[PDB]
RNA sequence: GGAAAAAUAAGUAAACCCUACCAUUUGGAACAACAAGAAGUCGUAACAAGGUAUCUGUAGGUGAACCUGCAGAUGGAUCAUUA
RNA sequence: AUGGCAGUCACGGGUAACGGAGAAUUAGGGUUCGAUUCCGGAGAAGGAGCCUGAGAAACGGCUACUACAACUACGGUUCGGCAGCAGGGAAGAAAAUUGGCCAAUCCUAAUUCAGGGAGCCAGUGACAAGAAAUAGCAAGCUGGGAAACUUACGUUUCUACGGCAUUGAAAUGAGAACAGUGUAAAUCUCUUAGCGAGGAACAAUUGGAGGGCAAGUCAUGGUGCCAGCAGCCGCGGUAAUUCCAGCUCCAAUAGCGUAUAUUAAAGUUGUUGCAGUUAAAAAGCUCGUAGUUGAACUUCUGUUCAGGUUCAUUUCGAUUCGUCGUGUGAAACUGGACAUACGUUUGCAAACUAAAAUCGGCGUUCGACUUAGGGAGUAAACAUUUUACUGUGAAAAAAUUAGAGUGUUCCAGGCAGGUUUUAGCCCGAAUACAUUAGCAUGGAAUAAUGGAAUAGGACUAAGUCCAUUUUAUUGGUUCUUGGAUUUGGUAAUGAUUAAUAGGGACAGUUGGGGGCAUUAGUAUUUAAUAGUCAGAGGUGAAAUUCUUGGAUUUAUUAAGGACUAACUAAUGCGAAAGCAUUUGCCAAAGAUGUUUUCAUUAAUCAAGAACGAAAGUUAGGGGAUCAAAGACGAUCAGAUACCGUCGUAGUCUUAACUAUAAACUAUACCGACUCGGGAUCGGCUGGAAUAAAUGUCCAGUCGGCACCGUAUGAGAAAUCAAAGUCUUUGGGUUCUGGGGGAAG
């Protein structure tokens, strides 16, 4: 069946920027899918976006700037102590210059980087660069 | 698409947007609740009752109008169909198969088909039992089926 | 997904799988099955022995030659050994019944491409390194 | 009254034997067997539609490779012909 | 009484397995070891027993047995157990002196003085680690050069320079030594006088020179597939670039080869990070509990204040060899507050305001001082229970990292720095990491879990009953405090949507899906009824075969067993194997259609089951055709083979059993995406013509085989619309592979 729609939505989107789509329609959407989205948006990867009210679980449409190179999730969302960071930064990110490894915390959801600010982080969620 | 590594499609049914009751219709929740329980008393499936209220008395979605789902309405009014359509029917055909098999003790495609159908029933029991929506000592074997036949 | 399962709750599975699918390695399968202990040296690096006789063996495929070899009897092990005597005149020093020290040739298994069923090298005669006997100014008895 | 040897019963239980079983090592032969190699010997299976094809399964026969029946698959010697 | 444990691996077996601290290599993750200075455990020849004591089953104590060691006048005895040191024997690839002392570290005792193979000294000692010499300088000759002087090979000069069986004196440890230091003594080191270097010397090896793998293009000598080399390619058979050796070269260099186990290269065991059409690898196919994996909703949000933070700066003040302060904007953090909005009580502190009092001036203008009031400000009680994350408590020392620190550098020790305050001064022995399980604690995400649905819950008041603390104590009342009910009041009383998830209901319809019946049709045989006439049949040719007791042949008809033609095609259905004459029953299925219910019920799956052409098997049927074995002809040098004539088992069936097949798309299932295009099969919805057809066409569209074109997507390529969305390496799950042959 379906799982981690964040992943469903995410790749559907990558496939977008990769194919050169002008905009994308993500079918199954959730708070997570949206938060991640406004985090990419806030950092300037995706453009303006609209959430249509599917009386079941909303559908979102994201405008595509053309700067997204890749944005995926990470299989089981392992736990990650602040000490476990460089491991993943050198692992997932294409450089020490596009630090975008989204994590889930108790302090909500922060950028790979913000988690060092707040000083907590926790489970990995996804990445984008 | 259930027990099918190969076959799969989309039957239909998509509740329209507007969550309110149709304009043209006037019927205090109660009005319907009567028809519903009356119809039910005659011996009807909440599954079938709803069908009437749509085909016959233009009530698209009883839930939207009452703020009550059929089976609930029925249960509140003592008119609750003991065993759920779900299980009931599966067991029905599950049985029909057995009868046919007897006089055709050789029909293999049917032995198989029953195996699948009996398999499902064990899946519902697991479920309906876990939602304390069916006594734990429930057991469909051959006697549970013939028990309902009487 | 691929074959391997990616669950945070399914570590056990992956674990047992690796321990299992791992027997497919010979290097593993080898040391794991106390195989090293059953060879003629009994794991050992070297072994002493008595010369049972100097025999010669023929080269294989594109080569044709009389290889110098000594049949040795290992001490505590007590096995018949096929041992290749190195360099040129070498066998001229090995007197029958003397004590010899033998070691393998490149990873215990395949003999040098040329040799047939020989798996050992001879390094000492009466406890005198061969090389030593090979160069005049060194030693001789 | 204390108290040595002796003797006593239940007990801990050494060794030994018998009855089963486990583990680890190590052993054994003529004929036989296995391994590898070749311009040994007899033929030619396979490649080439390799004398009108291989190949899988199963069955039966034969100096030998293999042939043959039934059923498949092309990795075929076809990606094709109701007018 | 009958339990206790187990696939979340019991029980049992192996371990050249005593566990840790740690050790070796390491991008990350890992791989392999830990006999061995710390700690804990076990044991003293094997095994049991015991005395004694605060304390051991001790074992440098005892008893018996098994196997042993020492003496004997053979009666009997041993303070007989080295896995303590030093030594022998043994084993074996393999590990030092039967030395010295109590001086240092500690220990023991009645104990400042005694004893200690603990321990320290020394011997042996290329395990291993640190530093480091085997030469340096210059003249001259000379090659180079080179800058020059300058049409040519000639002079000046200088230089990164570089050569020499030519020159020359300075330098210096090895060495060897009176002294001093040091020491328990002795050895050595260190300081140091007399003595101490010029070519076989006072000294470099080891291992190579085809490729990988740095280095011979020697026309070198010997050898002639011999001797031998070679890690793997391969060298060698008379002109070897790999043998033997010379020469010259290269590499590491007081070191360098070799053997074996092991680390990395190994994305060649892969969680990160592989492969699985054809290279090894998807199971033939479905069901299915364990396991693994699971859709979406529940304070969003706004305004303002504040603390920093950053960043920006048509900018300000300071300092210099690079920072601070100030202002804006901005973001977000935070923390407040307030907004139907993360809490309540307490005590503290309190900050301001509304009243009332008192005090002063002239009821009021105002001011100081009181009660009430919450933020804010702490501590305890609450927010379903964990995961997970923060943080600190705990995680021995040594080791690793690491600060200070010129042990002559360094290993490394933890010391040392200044006598110019010197009967004293200054400064040190820091710090980090420590995951796994436990504790304290901050928390809002994901994830799981939970609360009110039979009803009952919640809050509140009263009534009643049970239980009960302090009231001295015992009763009896009351009462506080818990619990039980009944009632009445209050509250918007209490059940998220309905997943282009899944299960059911229903509706016409579609199919060579299946099981019973039934029913044909030619044909092959064989038989009857007639009909002739000499050949049929079979091959390339013929031959066994059949035939005027009539063949082959023609007509009619019958029996029988199997089979379903032509229509039948990249078209249909079935989980797969498989399934095509008619008609009738029996239970089943997809897809489409749904403003129907149910609402996570689900994906895949070890166990564990249902199927699974052929061929084959058991016991009965049946027996037409074809036909394994067999019998024959022919063909061949050979034919028990490819052709031909016959023929048994089977092939058909009932009931059992067998499970494999190039069981093939050689491409696991569920899910989402992404190129173009028509044509299909099934369903549906609009429309047009005829006509009013279970038809045709146009246009949609779900679902199903399949094809065409194409990819700045994949690949080793063939090729792949998926074999794609994988170094920009991670949706969920099952199975499989790890050079070849021996081998399934
Ligand atoms: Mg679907
Ligand atoms: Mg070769
Ligand atoms: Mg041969
Ligand atoms: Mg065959
Ligand atoms: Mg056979
Ligand atoms: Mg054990
Ligand atoms: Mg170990
Ligand atoms: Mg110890
Ligand atoms: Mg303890
Ligand atoms: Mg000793
Ligand atoms: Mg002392
Ligand atoms: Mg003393
Ligand atoms: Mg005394
Ligand atoms: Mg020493
Ligand atoms: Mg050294
Ligand atoms: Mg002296
Ligand atoms: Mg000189
Ligand atoms: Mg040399
Ligand atoms: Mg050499
Ligand atoms: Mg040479
Ligand atoms: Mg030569
Ligand atoms: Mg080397
Ligand atoms: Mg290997
Ligand atoms: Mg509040
Ligand atoms: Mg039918
Ligand atoms: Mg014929
Ligand atoms: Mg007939
Ligand atoms: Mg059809
Ligand atoms: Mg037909
Ligand atoms: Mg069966
Ligand atoms: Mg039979
Ligand atoms: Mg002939
Ligand atoms: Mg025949
Ligand atoms: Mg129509
Ligand atoms: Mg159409
Ligand atoms: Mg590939
Ligand atoms: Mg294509
Ligand atoms: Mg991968």
């Amino acid at each position: 069946v379906k799982v981690n729609i964040l992943a469903e939505c995410l790749k559907d989107l990558v496939n977008a920027e990769k194919m050169g789509k002008k905009q994308v329609l993500l079918r199954p959407v959730s708070k997570v899918v949206l938060k991640f989205l406004r985090i990419m948006q806030k950092n300037g990867y995706i453009g303006e976006f609209e959430v249509i009210d599917d009386h079941r679980s909303k559908k979102v449409v994201v405008e595509l700037i053309g700067r997204i190179n890749k944005c995926g999730v990470i299989s089981p969302r392992y736990d990650v102590p602040l000490a476990d960071f460089e491991k993943w930064t050198n692992n997932i990110l294409p450089s020490r210059q596009f630090g975008n490894v989204v994590l889930t915390t108790t302090y909500g959801i922060l950028t790979h980087e913000e988690c060092r600010k707040r000083h907590t982080g926790g489970k990995i969620l996804g990445f984008f660069y | 698409m259930q027990m099918k590594g190969k076959g799969k499609g989309i039957s239909g049914s998509a509740l329209p947007f507007k969550r309110r009751s149709p304009k043209w219709l006037h019927m205090t929740p109660s009005t319907v609740v009567d028809l519903s329980v009356k119809l039910a008393k005659k011996g009807l499936t909440p599954s079938q009752i709803g069908v009437i209220l749509r085909d016959q008395h233009g009530i698209p979605q009883v839930r939207f109008l009452t703020g009550q789902k059929i089976l609930r309405i029925l249960k509140k009014n003592g008119c609750a169909p003991q065993l759920p359509e779900d299980l009931y029917f599966l067991i029905k055909k599950a049985l029909s198969i057995r009868k046919h098999l007897e006089k055709n003790r050789k029909d293999k495609d049917s032995k198989y088909r029953l195996i699948l159908v009996e398999s499902r029933i064990h899946r519902l029991s697991r479920y309906y039992k876990l939602n304390q929506k069916l006594p734990p000592k429930w057991k469909y074997n051959a006697q549970t089926a013939s028990a309902l036949v009487q | 997904g691929v074959g391997k399962p990616r669950g945070i709750r399914a570590g056990r599975k992956l674990a047992r799988h690796r321990k299992d699918q791992r027997w497919a390695d010979n290097d593993f399968n080898k040391r794991l099955l106390g195989s090293r202990w059953r060879n003629p040296f009994m794991g050992a690096s070297h072994a002493k022995g008595l010369v049972t006789e100097k025999i010669g063996i023929e080269s294989k495929q594109p080569n044709s030659a009389v290889r110098k070899c000594v049949r040795v009897l290992l001490r505590k092990n007590s096995k018949k050994i096929a041992a290749f005597v190195p360099m040129d005149g070498c066998l001229n020093f090995l007197a029958e019944n003397d004590e010899v020290l033998v070691a393998g040739l490149g990873r215990q298994g395949h003999a040098v491409g040329d040799i047939p069923g020989v798996r050992f090298k001879v390094v000492c005669v009466k406890g005198i390194s061969l090389l030593a006997l090979f160069k005049g100014k060194k030693e001789k008895r």
